[PDB]
RNA sequence: CCCGGGUAGUCCUGGCUGUAAAGGAUGCGGGCUAGGUGUCGGGCGAGCUUCGAGCUCGCCCGGUGCCGUAGGGAAGCCGUUAA
RNA sequence: GAGUGGUGGCCACUAUUAUUGGGCCUAAAGCGGCCGUAGCCGGGCCCGUAAGUCCCUGGCGAAAUCCCACGGCUCAACCGUGGG
């Protein structure tokens, strides 16, 4: 169910089981990497790059090609960006949640009596703390990194 | 959330056999479930079963024959010594050689009769009769 | 702890007034001319003990179990309660 | 091929269902029209009629019971019992007819024919308790619970019921050898249906 | 009410604590351990 | 049967009306799809299936 | 010699002494005997003749 | 046994059957007790049991489990009614339980005995105890359960010569069915005699619902109906 | 209790108190176990149409009601929105 | 039956303390609601380790007390020699 609202939505993607790229796909690995780098330089999010690749260039998920450098793993957008040094410093979902929290706080300064919106802020910050604990455990963030809204 | 794939399979089987279903699908598959199914088939409780591959953990398809009175998992997985099988039999089974207990030993998964023949213990994981 | 205290060698009925048991025991007492009920009860306990030894040894296995099984059979047929070719059952 | 031409089936309205459906009846349903009404497959009806005709001919003629509470089905079952020699009970089914030996008209058949499981619920309930086979005519609305042989058809129309019972009687007579061919059965279909 | 808890293999301490906690609701156990009868008995525990 | 999940969307090979170029597009887009050469709009996004303003040549597997 | 206990054609289980079961010759061929237990009749489970292969309630 | 053969012969000649099964028994097409079970027949004439199981009329094969009197309130006082719970069996493999009502005790007893015959069932017996493996039909072949009202009953196989470790109602019912040794466990209100008896009866009936293999029949010495030496 | 009047309060701004038959008298997460029939939101298919963000029918997902099978219960009853 | 009754205490009765093995709509009992720290419970595959776990074998856990067979007091209670 949902983390807080306890609903049971089921909408999502239904990926068919396949291993090799389809026959009608004609792009090579290098063309895909060039496209990804170009789209990143245009300023898109990681989730948005894949959406554009699927919708406009007819490329289902790039996780159909083996990594040319590391044969033990498949290719992902973040790995491609890391190979060129364009990867985000902070994980994207954490950044999006922090950005949502900052905008909401300046709303609550002019509307101190909007109590129903404040609970949303509390839930957002709970999610942020869960994520920061997880990322500290895996080493994606410095151990001294801390979340302070007053910053 | 999901905690024990093995318990779900056995509860699903015993629920289905009480309404006369002829086949079932076990949704999260694993090696342990395959071993348990092999042991169950050896004693004639089920028919043939097969593995179906999706992009996820895989599915098991099982044929039922209507020869099961009850099947369940044992939690927690109690350790048992090589000469202590009788009291667990009295706890879970209806007669002195009625049904099987399924034991995980350092030589694989097997019924408690084979384990007692080999003279080894292990961990109880399921009962079928 | 406590030191040993010698215990009774017989067992009394769970309920003192049951009609069927009273009738059966009265028939036995009249037939065999015993003095009091406890004497009868004594023999009953003996019987029970034998049975309780047979039940425990049927569900056992090992090296000592076989020795005790053969000892029980030999003792029982030495008293004249079993023929020479009897088995545990 | 077919017992009667499909045009006669369609003219009698055998294929017309109702506004509702059941999961276990979908093996007989042909399609659904744009107005939400379901249609029955007629070939299945013909095959089941042939099988039922074969099945009912092996019983003793006077040990067959046919019932119909619905008004439109009372005349067909009466004529069917007259032709084949089976017992027929049109109208209200007196409770205890098959379970109470003290009743004046106590009777135990070997097989029963149910015109409509919904309307004839008392007769079906009593038939379950005595362990005899059950043959029923089922529509798109009925359930197949406790039905041992099912005949999919419209069981509420007048012409439909008349035609179904006429066909069944002819099949029984042909199978038990009282007529040497299907054509020898010289009785009009109109003689089975209620007038006005 | 869900399944009785705790059932875990390594949850012995909590199970023992729960059993000890709810045993004080038994009036017979409470009077024996706290010795409530001896405190108010005019006969001071004697039979005569 | 339906144990394996199968998508209801498709990939399509279409031809631009203006440029004449051919592309492959997704049938359930979440963005506005435009021709890679001339920039003309090919598919408009909606709540579910998109609206196609080009000529469909083939429905790919 | 002892007697044999009838067995349901659909599910293969035995018939209990006082349940609402039924038995009859095969409608299509008439050479075999079909047994149906109470549960199979209640749930409208299909059955198949062992001789001619004709099936269904 | 000699008395009951001629008793059944006397009953058979002067009996006019009213049902289909009674006709089958009268004409000699059914000659054994086991042939009226497991085929969905309805049993409505007590003479069938008298002909096929004549020994259920012996005084030692009948038991009056309980007698009670119940009251209905009216503006002209209290109307009293008698309820009698009784059981019958052949001490080999068949047992029946019944309830009868009447304005006086004798009528209720007669009707209760009559209904017990119509509810007769057959069971399975064997030996399945861990500490007695003798292949003789002296106990239940395996653990069984039954329930009625608030009463739950579980029957467990026992060693030979142990006795019936159960309340008196269970003792009588099990004795009438031909069982000598058993262990038991219960929950609920056993002082309600009707529910206790019905739960024991259901537990006995449920011996037919346990799936078994041909090896088990040899292993536990399972017997259905009469022992048949 | 009924009738004619009437203070605090009921209303707004800043705090404190933390209580109800605050009741679905039913703690929360996961898997499984017949059907039938209404209604709200989204999507898909077909047919109409005054071309309307319109109408009718069928299916999938998520909510919200009723009748009911196996099972459960002391019973009232609950029954894929489980007790 | 040379004993048989009264009073107090512990166990059983009792699944009225429930690990085996109880309950919480209407009978005693779901915090007025939610967020979250410790604790407990945690999805699928491959490689390694061997702490838990299982098997074999050395050194220990006095005697008395308990169970079994044989032997000595007339048998027994009791005592001795062996096996547990
Ligand atoms: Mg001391
Ligand atoms: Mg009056
Ligand atoms: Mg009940
Ligand atoms: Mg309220
Ligand atoms: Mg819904
Ligand atoms: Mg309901
Ligand atoms: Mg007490
Ligand atoms: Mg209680
Ligand atoms: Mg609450
Ligand atoms: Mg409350
Ligand atoms: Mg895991
Ligand atoms: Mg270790
Ligand atoms: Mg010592
Ligand atoms: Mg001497
Ligand atoms: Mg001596
Ligand atoms: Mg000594
Ligand atoms: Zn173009
Ligand atoms: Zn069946
Ligand atoms: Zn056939
Ligand atoms: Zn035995």
């Amino acid at each position: 169910a949902r983390m807080h609202a306890r609903k049971r939505g089921k909408s999502g993607s239904k990926r068919p089981p396949r291993t090799a790229p389809p026959i009608w796909l004609e792009y090579t690995v290098e063309d895909i990497e060039n496209l990804v780098v170009k789209l990143r330089k245009e300023g898109y999010s990681t989730a948005m790059i894949g959406t554009i690749l699927r919708d406009q260039y007819g490329i289902p998920t790039v996780k159909l090609f083996r990594d040319p450098d590391n044969p033990n793993r498949k290719l992902t957008i973040t790995r491609i960006l890391e190979k060129h040094g364009l990867a985000p410093e902070i994980p994207e979902d954490l950044m999006f949640l922090i950005k949502r929290a900052v905008n909401l706080r300046k709303h609550l300064e002019q509307h101190p009596k909007d109590l129903h919106s404040m609970r949303g802020l509390q839930l957002i910050e709970s999610k942020i703390r869960r994520l920061v604990k997880y990322y500290k455990r895996k080493g994606k963030l410095p151990k001294d990194w801390r979340y302070d809204p007053e910053q | 959330t999901l905690l024990d794939p093995l318990a779900n399979a056995l509860s699903h089987i015993t629920n289905s056999e009480r309404v006369g279903k002829r086949e079932v699908y076990i949704k999260p598959a694993s090696k342990l479930i395959g071993e348990v199914l092999r042991v169950m088939q050896k004693y004639g409780y089920i028919g043939e079963f097969e593995f179906i591959d999706d992009g996820r953990a895989g599915v098991y398809r099982v044929q039922l024959l209507g020869k099961i009175n009850k099947a369940g998992a044992i939690k927690p997985r109690f350790p048992v010594k090589a000469r202590d099988y009788e009291r667990w039999e009295k706890r879970f089974l209806p007669a002195f050689e009625f049904g099987i207990l399924i034991v995980s030993t350092s030589q694989g998964v097997m019924s408690h009769k084979e384990a007692r023949e080999k003279g080894i213990g292990g961990r109880l994981i399921a009962y079928v009769y | 702890g406590d030191p040993k205290r010698q215990r009774k060698k017989y067992e009394t009925p769970p309920h003192p007034w049951i009609k069927e048991r009273l009738d059966r025991e009265r028939v036995l007492m009249d037939k065999y001319e015993l003095k009091n009920k406890k004497e009868l009860w004594k023999h009953e306990t003996q019987l029970k003990n034998f049975r309780r030894r047979a039940r425990r040894l049927l569900a056992a296995r090992g090296k000592q179990a076989e020795i005790e099984r053969e000892q029980l059979l030999a003792r029982l047929k030495r008293l004249g309660l079993l023929p020479e070719d009897a088995v545990l059952d | 091929e077919y017992l009667v031409p499909l045009d006669q089936y369609l003219a009698a309205g055998v294929h017309i269902g109702t506004q509702q459906k059941t999961k276990d009846m979908k093996k007989f349903i042909y399609r659904v029209r744009q107005d939400g009404l379901y249609v029955l497959d007629v070939r299945k009806t013909d095959e089941r009629l042939k099988v039922a005709g074969k099945f009912l001919a092996r019983f003793d003629p006077q040990s067959i019971l046919a019932v119909s509470v619905r008004l439109y089905g009372q005349k067909p079952v009466k004529k069917f019992g007259e032709v084949t020699g089976a017992r027929a009970i049109p109208g209200r089914f007196l409770p205890g007819t098959m379970t109470n030996p003290a009743v004046k008209n106590f009777f135990e058949p070997d097989v029963i024919i149910i015109t409509d499981p919904r309307a004839d619920h008392q007769a079906m309930k009593e038939a379950i308790e005595i362990g005899i086979p059950i043959v029923a005519l089922v529509d798109t609305e009925n359930l197949l619970s406790y039905v041992d042989l099912a005949i999919p058809t419209n069981n509420k129309g007048r012409k439909a019921l008349a035609l179904i019972y006429w066909i069944l009687a002819r099949e029984i007579l042909y199978n038990r050898g009282e007529i040497s061919s299907r054509e020898e059965f010289k009785i009009p279909v109109e003689e089975f249906e209620m007038k006005i | 009410p869900g399944k009785k808890a705790p059932n875990g293999e390594f949850a012995g301490r909590k199970l023992k604590l729960k059993r000890k906690k709810f045993r004080w609701s038994d009036i017979r156990y409470k009077r024996r351990v706290l010795r409530l009868k001896e405190k108010s008995d005019p006969l001071e525990g004697a039979p005569q | 049967r339906n144990v394996i999940p199968m998508p209801r969307s498709r990939f399509l090979r279409v031809k631009c009306i203006d440029c004449g170029n051919e592309q492959i597009v997704f049938s359930h887009p979440a963005t506005r799809v435009r021709c890679n050469v001339c920039g003309a709009t090919l598919v408009e996004p909606t709540g579910g299936k998109g609206i196609i303003r080009a000529k469909i040549l083939e429905v790919l597997e | 010699l002892k007697f044999e206990i009838p067995v349901c054609t659909s599910c293969g289980r035995e018939i209990t002494p006082r349940e609402h079961a039924t038995h009859f010759v095969c409608p299509n061929c008439g050479e075999a005997i079909i047994w149906r237990c109470e549960t199979c009749r209640l749930l409208a489970k299909p059955y198949k003749c062992p001789k001619c292969g004709w099936e269904g309630p | 046994s000699q008395e009951w053969k001629e008793y059944a012969k006397r009953v058979l000649d002067e009996w006019q059957p009213k049902t289909k099964l009674g006709m089958l028994v009268k004409e000699g097409q059914i000659t054994d007790i086991h042939e009226i079970f497991r085929k969905g027949y309805q049993i409505k004439e007590p003479e069938i049991i008298d002909v096929l199981l004549p020994e259920v009329n012996a005084r030692e094969n009948q038991e009056i489990l309980d007698i009670a009197l119940t009251v209905r309130m009216t503006d002209s006082g209290r109307r009293v009614r008698f309820r009698v719970l009784a059981a019958v069996g052949n001490r080999d493999g068949y047992v029946g339980l019944g309830i009868g009502h009447g304005r006086e005790v004798g009528i209720a007893i007669r009707k209760a005995i009559n209904y017990a015959k119509l509810n007769i069932i057959e069971i399975k017996r064997g030996c399945g105890s861990w500490e007695c493996r003798c292949r003789r039909p002296h106990s239940v072949p395996f653990t069984v359960e039954g329930k009625e009202g608030s009463v739950r009953v579980k029957l467990i196989p026992g060693p030979r010569g142990l006795g019936l470790v159960i309340g008196d109602v269970g003792k009588k019912i099990l004795r009438l069915a031909g069982i000598q040794d058993v262990w038991s466990q219960t929950l609920g209100e056993t002082r309600t005699t009707v529910n206790f008896a019905k739960a024991v009866f259901n537990a006995l009936y449920n011996t037919n619902k346990v799936v078994v293999t041909p090896e088990m029949i040899e292993r536990y010495g399972i017997v259905v109906g009469r022992a048949m030496p």
